Order: structure tokens, then C-alpha cells, then sequence
RNA sequence: UUCACAUCGACGGGAAGGUUUGGCACCUCGAUGUCGGCUCUUCGCCACCUGGGGCUGUAGUAUGUUCCAAGGGUUGGGCUGUUCGCCCAUUAAAGCGGUACGUGAGCUGGGUUCAGAACGUCGUGAGACAGUUCGGUCCAUAUCCGGUGUGGGCGUUAGAGCAUUGAGAGGACCUUUCCCUAGUACGAGAGGACCGGGAAGGACGCACCUCUGGUGUACCAGUUAUCGUGCCCACGGUAAACGCUGGGUAGCCAAGUGCGGAGCGGAUAACUGCUGAAAGCAUCUAAGUAGUAAGCCCACCCCAAGAUGAGUGCUCUCCUA
RNA sequence: CUAUAACGGUCCUAAGGUAGCGAAAUUCCUUGUCGGGUAAGUUCCGACCCGCACGAAAGGCGUAACGAUCUGGGCACUGUCUCGGAGAGAGGCUCGGUGAAAUAGACAUGUCUGUGAAGAUGCGGACUACCUGCACCUGGACAGAAAGACCCUAUGAAGCU
RNA sequence: GGCCAGUGAGACGAUGGGGGAUAAGCUUCAUCGUCGAGAGGGAAACAGCCCGGAUCACCAGCUAAGGCCCCUAAAUGACC
RNA sequence: AAGGUCACGGCGAGACGAGCCGUUUAUCAUUACGAUAGGUGUCAAGUGGAAGUGCAGUGAUGUAUGCAGCUGAGGCAUCCUAACAGACCCACAGACUUGAAC
């Protein structure tokens, strides 16, 4: 049974599923709008929301928190720079699941991610 | 574990019909989402 | 389950377990089972088609 | 929870060391036994200058456990080893002196432990 | 109580009734008070 | 039937009731999201028993369709979701015009009963449905935790029903009994109750006197 | 001590049961897998305990034997492959059996002692022992019935949303010490009640996470080896499905916490009776009728009108051509 | 004194078992009796010798070291267990693709009880069951295998003496 | 006699016995009946028990064994 | 048509079906309903003093900022994101017959 354990987890394991949300919300970061799972796609928005608003409050320690988090070095230091003057006065909710038609081979029920 | 015997005609289009009928199923729900890609705002299919 | 306890409890289960029996179970039987309409009070409910009184043919009851 | 093959420490000067415990009397559960459950003892090893030696099958008092003592107070009370009384059925001990505290919940039916014992919590 | 399933009336005043279908045995002496065959 | 008409609320949480005497009760916190409003009396006249029929649940109107909307303005009360009776002996004094009840009936009655969904556990197997043993660990064995034998040999050619095999164990509502009722709250519509109601916080709870 | 029948009952006799060893060889060898253990039933009474009673060579405690009663229980262990059995600590008691070992298409050891080897004995020998010892593969995705859960269709005579009655069925109805009565009846003392209450337990069951914890791969903290982040700091990856540890919220769980097992409710079995005749005496009965069992039913908790006998009550909607 | 036989005679053999061992890998009775270990020990060790049926190169009695050898006991250690519980993966469940197999007379394939080639969904009487899926469990279909390795028969086969 | 087959495992029931335990649906014989190789009716079902011997048709009648409350045909027939 | 089903956002419900709770000018005001899930802001709560700087020390390290820093499966608030767009099933007095009064 699985009450009250709001911990999503995917098809992979514990560590292989950490690498997966880290490495797919940098390159949500990266390209703004992913073709993922639906599962994928909430996955990425808790994680996404805490790295948008991780880099709001623009320190150093949330900065190699962030940059701790994020694979790619040079997208961190394209964050901070960009998420006050864009994403200021939002509070919350900075994405978008705009779902599509199922992939060919699976039907898995497929997604895709904004920024908004 | 090994089948004592076979099944009839009776029995067998009986199965296999419950399991295109959950075919049939899962069709009106793709009409329905073939009817509403159509001309509307909906906020989904990029 | 003795006689008294069902004739305390629910007595029109009584006649009702007794023609039972007497009609054949099969698929008409069945059928003919529902003819039977057994009531515990005085009065019963139908006035149907002037229900007449049954013919006994017994002369021992 | 006393199991019926554990090792209890002595809390008197009765005679004996430690002792195998056995299959307790009052409480039919038998495989949790919690404070003031008499327990059939027997010694594993003991002090020899006294008349009490090994393989001796005796009855004992549990006064001390590893596992907690829920009391209407509030508290919880518990200890880091286990121990025992050597006992008669009468009461008292044949050992006076008592080593180590005990509780106070025992006062009500073995009142020679607690009249004998160094504290009382 | 002797279910002796058929000894006689033994005592002198074993007197023999039969009561709810079974045959028992009365006497003064407790002793002889039996419930026959 | 029952002893009396009672009430029902939802669980809010567990907390610990500390006594003057100095002792520490565990108590289950219950509130009241509405007046238990009798919406409904069928009485020995216009039924074949006599019940009094109250709800819970005051709502919005689309969130409750026509038949129960229309049933309950047939009475002149707010619309509302939950709906039970309790079958009560042919003595009884209850409009079904809006009696909001106020709970003091039951601080004097030191015992109530209470009934309510406890949480479900979905398919369960035998060793914690029926309180079964396990199989050997180890030792070469291989029926861990199974379910083992099911019937008898040749004889009986089948299984016995009602045969404990696993299946889906909680969801039904119970009723726990004799559960003695502790410090009310007349402002913060709350009452303290000592004990362990059926489910997690939020569910509804029938809370009614004893049968005894 | 007298005394066949409180209790045993010699010499004999009459039955029931199919649980031992047997007799027959009637189904099965193009295969019905024996013995023990684990798990999990269910049933019988020829009753070990619990409930009621009679008799006692029953003063009371405890009995001996026996009647009704199978609802419930019938421990943990040392030996042995063990069934059985012996012993220890107890317990109210540690019942005997059926269900093909009850149960190996649920699971494991001694064995129809399989193939290797050794000891004794037999045989000239190959080899053999209803003698002993060591080692020795055990298969499997449920077609149908059966079961436990959970739907979908259709029916319930318009279509629905709720609300419940309850036919029927399940579970629970178990049990022990300690105290008052009272050291009172009884007994020369020693001992020590029935009956009616209370309290603490045990198993079982239904729940829950407030406390105490176990886990908790949401988590945070310490540290080893190493590779990356250009480098120091500080982090990230890996050391299976936590690198190893230290704790933990919410879940789940118990060892923890609450609750349950109620009934001057109905009828009975054994028994005690009240009037009371067939034989003007009598007798529990032939008429009527009273006390009373953990047993039966109801009440108790849940499911429950597919209960096709398909229930009852309230409410909504059937419009245009 | 009860014993037991140092010792004796007799029958038959080729000779009647020497040292040492001895309820043993050997002991049926037997869980022999005693002592140790254990709360309790048909297993173990130390003894007695009543050795069914030890015994001196088919060697006997011993012992250091050695053994994935057998067996008895103890310390530490732990889910083996009391008495289970939680968590992580691969399956299992659902969806999309691909897609078998053993088996199979036809199956419109209930329970009790009785009968019957003596253990019946198929026969009889009664009771109970709306139809049909899905997920688990395996009591029955004397379930699947595979012309019973055990037992016996063959005027069978073969190895060996 | 000629040509030419099978069969040579029997079973139960009555009587006459032996083996047994005058136990077995047990075993072996002797006479007979049935089944084997025999359908139908009665026996609830059910090889051997009773009636009875099926060429075939009839939407014909009378009977044997056995039955005449209902399931299920015929008497809730009569008198002791 | 009433009422359902799909879809949609999920669940203290759950193998799948089920079930349950939402499905937005998602109140306005004088006092119980129109916050479903995520994010955010705070409060319980867990580990427990983070980085950076200064100071002391030859250095390991300790100390102040600082119950700070992360975690936020739980509570409340907040419409910032997604609850958009839909679709489909069920309709049109409910056969036949007696009795009662209107």
C-alpha cells in the first residue's frame, strides 16, 4: 500500500531516477520547451520550480546549491541572470503540461513542457 | 497447470469477443479526442 | 430449526416448505411455484379475478 | 520481554551470577514477560560458597529489563540489562542485600523488594 | 445416578415408573435411584 | 435497532488529554463540519419501521444533484452531502423542519459507539488478513509466507467456502463499542473522545450511544 | 470393618465402531508418489479442561464414578527421522481420532533402505540381509470445477440519485488467578466453602500511530577510496537495487495504544420439582406447569432484494414538429 | 553367608581366540547399568563385559599434524525462531508491439448423500446456484509426463560368479 | 460321421458340503436360475434378486411381477 | 431530458475495473459552502549548526554571524500553472386483465 507517500517514482531506480529528473530538467533548462512523459512531465515541474526558485534569491550559497543540482556549468550562470528579470512577481507555477498524441511503439502517453 | 481439455467455439468466441469488445472500448474515447483536436481553443496538442 | 421455532418465526415458510415439495423442481415447477400465494394474517391483499373457495375431495383432515 | 532462554543478571547477593530463565508463572503469554512476572529460573553460573549451585532450577523475580515500562504517569522507564530476585514463594528473598534500583510499581505485590532496595527511582 | 441398562428393582420399595418414555428405578436409599433400558 | 438518535462527524487528528489526577490519555479529536440536521423521520405509519434521518455536509448546490437537492428541500433544510438514519423505538419527538441539534447529549453519557470506513489495505495476502505463520526462512524450504494448504484429500474434492484466502481487507466500515466520551468543546466545536476511531483524519464517523 | 451393584469386578456371555495388526485380492499399475515435520482446515464423541446435575465408604477443600453438553481451548522444550514414548518447567487441561502422511500440481529429512563405500554375519563365489553407518537432482505459466476478492452486461415492467428493512450467510459469543463476603458454614484440630460482586491477567478479534520504537533508497548529518566541477574551498557521480554508518517527518507495523466478549431475553438436553391420575397408597406426566447448561435461537459487529420471492420510503425528468 | 570361578572331569575336532580391544561404522534384546555433560540427552564421552555375530597384514591397538569427512559440546554472533515488520530492485497487474508450449473424445463441466468395477460435474433424491470476465490459491478432475525403476509372469535379453 | 471354429480367467443367488472364525461381493467343488451373450417392467439409482424372453410398425386393448396422497400412471376405496 | 460514462486534476481508494473528491470571475459582506493536484509564502517537524568573511591557532581545528542552512510526504493561506476543449449512452407515460370510488 502506498498511503501518503507523495514521493513520484519512475520506471528505474532510486539513483538512475535522480540522474533522470537532474538531467532532464538541464536540458528543460536548456531548450525551454521538452517532449517528455506525463510522468516525466511532473517529475520535471516540482524539480524545475525548485531551480527557478532556487536561483530567485540570487546568493552564492544558492548558486552552488544550483550549480550542485544542474550538470552543465555554463546554464547555471544563464539562470540567475534571467529568472528576476522574467520570472518576478509569477510566484509559482512556471510551467506548462501541454500533452500531446501517444508515441508510436508504446502508446505512452506523451507530454511536453513550456515555460510559463 | 496443463489443460485437461480444449475449450469449444462457444466458449472461445465468447473470450475472444469480451477482448475486442474492450477493442470496441477504447475508440469512442479516440473520437472523442479526434473530435476535440478539431476547430477550438483547447491548451494541449502543440 | 424445529417446527414451532418457524411456526413463532415465519409461518407462511411452513405450507410454503410443504408444496414445495409436492411440484415437480425442474423448470416448471418453478414457474408454478409462484401461483402459490400464502399469507399469515386473516385477510389477504388480492381481489384479483373473486377469488373462489377450493374444493376438497378429503374427507380426513 | 523476558523470553524463556535469556540471560538475567542477579539483583541480590543471593548467590548466583546469572541464570537461564524459564517458562514464567502468572502471565500465560509466556513469550513477553514485563516487571513483577515470577520466572523459573535455573543458574548458569553462580558463587561457589554458597548453597546455591549450577543446575539448579529455582524461582526468580524479574526486577530490571531492556524493554520499557509504559506508566500512567506519563514515564517511561527503562533499563540496560536484565535482572532477577532469587525468590520464595513466600515473600522475601533468601538474599538480603539488593544491587541496582528497581520501580515502584512492584510495592504492591512484593513489598520486601522495594523495603530492601538501595532506590526506589 | 445408574444407567444399569436391566438390573431389577433390588431395594424393597424400588418402586418402577416409567417417565417421559424411560423406565427408571425409585427408593429411599439413594443408592438404588437408576434410569433402566 | 438503537438506543437513541446520534450524530456524526469527521475525524481531526490524535492528541493526548492530560488529566488533573496526573494521568495521559490517548484521545481521537473529533469535529463538526455541520449541524446534524434530522432531514427525514419515517415513522410506523407511512413505513414498516421508525428512524430518524439526519445529514452532514453542507455544500455548494452543484455539487449535489435533483433527486438529493429536491429530497432535501422537501424538508425546508441547506443542501448537504452525507445522509443516515438511526432506527429508533416508536417513542420518539423529532420534526424533520430543521432541527439543528446541539451536541450535549452525550458528555452525561459516559459510553458511545462509534462506526466509520476504516483505511483501506487493498489486496492483502493470508498472513495479515487472518493472522496466519509464515513457512521456514531457510532449512532448504521454499513455501515463505504462502498460503499452503487449501482443503482436504480426495474426499471432499473441493475447497470449503468462506476458506481464508487472501483478498482485499479494509474498506467497510466497523463499529468500535463502549468508548467513554471525554472534554468537550463548546466554542471550539470539538469533542475529545478517548480511544481509536476508524481511519485517517477526515472521513465521517457515526457517533452514536451504546447497545448494551 | 458389616454390605455383589460409592468403587473394582473373577468364570463366562451379548453388541457397536472401522481409528491398529490381520484375512480376501474387488478398482488403480499406457504410473492411486509411502513415514515424520511446517502451513492451513473442517468434522466425530468413545470428554482432558471449561458449563449444569446425580451418586459417593461426599464433614469442608479436593475427589472417585457417571448423565447432558463438541461452543471454545488442548503449552514451551532435551533425546530420536521419528509416530508412539521418557523426562523438565508448568498449565483449567496439556483428549483420542476421521478427512488417501488430511494436506510434497503448497514446502523439507528418514525411506519402496536406487547407483559409491564400510562393519558384523551368511555364501566356494558373484552378491545378500524387513541388521547398522556416511554421502545422495525432486518438475510445473491453472483449461474446468472449487474458493477469496473485485467488476461489466442484463433483469428487477419507464428511466434514475439516495436512504435503509432483512430472507440468507459470516465473525464474536473463550478462560484463569487474586480480594470482599469470610478464616464465615463444616471440622476435636489441621484445614477451609457453595452463592453473589469486584479487580488484575492470558489467548483471540476489530481498529489506530497520540506516546515508545522498527523501517522509511522523501530526508538531513559524519567519514573512506577515487573521478569530474580549470585550480583551493565547497559540491556532484560511483563503490549493485543507499559505499559504510548516525538519527527521522508523513505512510506501514507491533513489541505500543484503545475496545470487545452483554442479556430476571425465548425454548430446551441431563436433573430437581408442583399439583396428579391408569392399580381410593404412590409416582416430575399420562392433562397443565415451574427453576436451569460455555449447548440451540434471538440480541451483538459487518456484508446483504441476482431474497428472479428481485422489497419499502423520499425526490428528479419525459419536451418541439 | 550369598555368590563368581582360580581349578577339574567328559564329548568332538585340525585347532578350539593369544596380545590388545570391547552396546564399537560391529549389540537383536537395548533407550543394557553406572558416571560426566543438559532444567530435561534413543545422539556424545568415560567405564563393566551378557562380544546375537571384534581380533592380529581380508592386519589389531594407539597417536602429533592434516580433512569443502562424520559427530558431541561451548564462546561471540545474528530474523533461523518467538513473531513477524518496513524499504530498494527483476517479475507479477494495466497499456502498445511480437507471440509460443506441454495438454486436449465432445464438453451446455455445482454441493451433500446414496448407488455403481466397492473414491461420480455425467446415475438417483434433495438442496444450492443470473450470465460472463479479471487478479490470486491449488482441494478435485483417480490432473500433465512416461507403455511402474519397486512386485510377479516370460520355457525373455544381458552382465557377473 | 465329413469339413470346420471358438472356448478352456467366470460371477452372483438357492440347496449339499470342505478350508475360514458355519467372517468376507472369501476359496474350492455338486445340481439348478440369471448374467456372461438379455433388451423391457419392478427394485430411487444399481450385471447376477422377481416378472419376462425385444422381427417391425400403431397417438391400439388385456395382464405378470409390483403398485393406486403428491412429485410420478392408477382407490385420500370398503370392512375388521 | 433527469442521471450516468469518457476526458480532465487526483486521492487517506486502488492489481485493472471500481469507488470517493474536485472539473474556474474556483464569493461579495455580518459569522460554517466555490482551493482538486503541483508550485510558492509561512507554521509544526527531521538532521542539526551550512557557505562566505573575520578572529584564535605553525597547522589539524574551534569560535561569532547563526535553534542558523537544507529538507517541507504534514497544516493553513495564495488562483501562479493544469482542471481547457469535448464527446457518448440513456429519450418521447411506461404492454395485457380485474376491483373500488370519483
Amino acid at each position: 500500500m502506498k498511503h501518503g507517500r507523495k514521493i513520484h517514482r519512475l520506471s528505474r531506480p532510486a539513483d538512475q531516477r535522480r540522474a533522470l529528473l537532474r538531467g532532464l530538467t538541464t536540458q528543460l533548462l536548456k531548450h525551454g520547451r521538452i517532449k517528455t512523459t506525463r510522468a516525466k512531465a511532473s517529475a520535471m515541474r516540482k524539480y524545475v520550480d525548485k531551480m527557478i526558485t532556487l536561483a530567485k534569491e540570487g546568493s552564492l550559497h544558492k548558486r552552488r546549491q544550483a550549480l550542485g543540482f544542474i550538470y552543465e556549468k555554463q546554464i547555471v550562470h544563464a539562470l540567475f541572470a534571467e529568472v528576476p528579470e522574467r520570472y518576478g512577481d509569477r510566484n509559482g507555477g512556471y510551467t506548462r503540461i501541454i500533452r500531446t498524441l501517444p508515441r508510436r511503439g508504446d502508446n505512452a502517453p506523451m507530454a511536453y513542457i513550456e515555460l510559463v | 497447470a496443463v489443460p485437461k481439455k480444449r475449450t469449444s467455439i462457444y466458449k472461445k468466441r465468447i473470450r475472444k469477443n469480451i477482448w475486442k469488445k474492450k477493442g470496441y472500448w477504447a475508440a469512442l474515447k479516440a473520437f472523442s479526442l479526434a473530435k476535440s483536436l478539431s476547430t477550438g481553443n483547447s491548451k494541449s496538442f502543440f | 430449526e424445529t417446527f414451532d421455532q418457524l411456526q413463532k418465526r415465519i409461518p407462511e415458510r411452513i405450507i410454503e416448505h410443504a408444496v414445495r415439495g409436492m411440484l415437480p423442481k425442474g423448470r416448471l415447477g418453478r414457474y408454478l411455484f409462484n401461483h402459490l400465494k400464502v399469507y399469515k394474517g386473516a385477510e389477504h391483499p388480492h381481489q384479483a379475478q373473486q377469488p373462489i373457495d377450493l374444493p376438497l375431495r378429503d374427507k380426513r383432515i | 520481554m523476558i523470553q524463556p532462554q535469556t540471560h538475567l543478571n542477579v539483583a541480590d547477593n543471593s548467590g548466583a551470577r546469572e541464570l537461564m530463565c524459564i517458562r514464567i508463572i502468572g502471565a500465560s503469554n509466556r513469550r513477553y514477560a514485563r516487571i513483577g512476572d515470577v520466572i523459573v529460573a535455573v543458574i548458569k553460573e553462580a558463587i561457589p560458597n554458597t548453597p546455591l549451585e549450577r543446575s539448579e532450577v529455582i524461582r526468580a523475580v524479574v526486577v530490571r529489563t531492556c524493554k520499557e515500562l509504559k506508566r500512567d504517569n506519563g514515564m517511561i522507564i527503562r533499563y540496560d540489562d536484565n535482572a532477577a530476585v532469587i525468590i520464595d514463594q513466600e515473600g522475601n528473598p533468601k538474599g538480603t542485600r539488593i544491587f541496582g534500583a528497581i520501580a515502584r510499581e512492584l510495592r504492591q505485590k512484593f513489598a520486601k523488594i522495594v523495603s530492601l532496595a538501595p532506590e526506589v527511582l | 445416578m445408574k444407567i444399569r441398562a436391566s438390573v431389577r428393582p433390588i431395594c424393597e420399595k424400588c418402586r418402577l415408573i416409567r417417565r417421559r418414555g424411560r423406565i427408571i428405578v425409585i427408593c429411599s436409599n439413594p443408592k438404588h435411584k437408576q434410569r433402566q433400558g | 435497532v438503537d438506543a437513541g438518535i446520534g450524530v456524526m462527524g469527521t475525524k481531526l487528528g490524535m492528541m493526548s488529554f492530560f488529566e488533573e489526577d496526573g494521568t495521559v490519555v490517548p484521545v481521537t479529536v473529533i469535529g463538526f463540519k455541520e449541524g446534524n440536521i434530522v432531514t427525514q423521520v419515517k415513522t410506523e405509519s407511512t413505513d414498516g419501521y421508525n428512524a430518524v434521518q439526519v445529514g452532514y455536509e453542507r455544500l455548494r448546490d452543484r455539487k449535489l444533484t435533483m433527486p438529493e437537492r429536491g429530497h432535501l428541500n422537501k424538508a425546508g433544510v441547506i443542501p448537504m452531502r452525507h445522509l443516515q438514519e438511526f432506527r429508533l423505538v416508536s417513542v420518539d419527538d423529532f420534526t424533520p423542519s430543521q432541527k439543528l441539534l446541539f451536541e450535549e447529549l452525550f458528555k452525561e453519557g459516559d459510553m458511545v459507539d462509534i462506526s466509520g470506513t476504516t483505511i483501506g489495505k487493498g489486496f492483502q495476502g493470508g498472513i495479515k488478513r487472518h493472522n496466519f505463520k509464515r513457512g521456514l526462512m531457510t532449512h532448504g524450504s521454499k513455501s515463505h509466507r504462502a498460503l499452503g494448504s487449501i482443503g482436504a484429500g480426495t474426499t471432499p474434492g473441493h475447497v470449503y467456502k468462506g476458506k481464508k484466502m487472501p483478498g482485499r481487507m479494509g474498506g467497510t466500515k466497523t463499529k468500535i463499542r463502549k468508548l467513554k466520551i471525554m472534554k468537550i468543546d463548546t466554542d471550539l466545536r470539538v469533542v475529545m473522545i478517548k480511544g481509536a476511531v476508524p481511519g485517517k483524519p477526515g472521513n465521517l464517523l457515526r457517533l452514536a450511544p451504546a447497545k448494551i
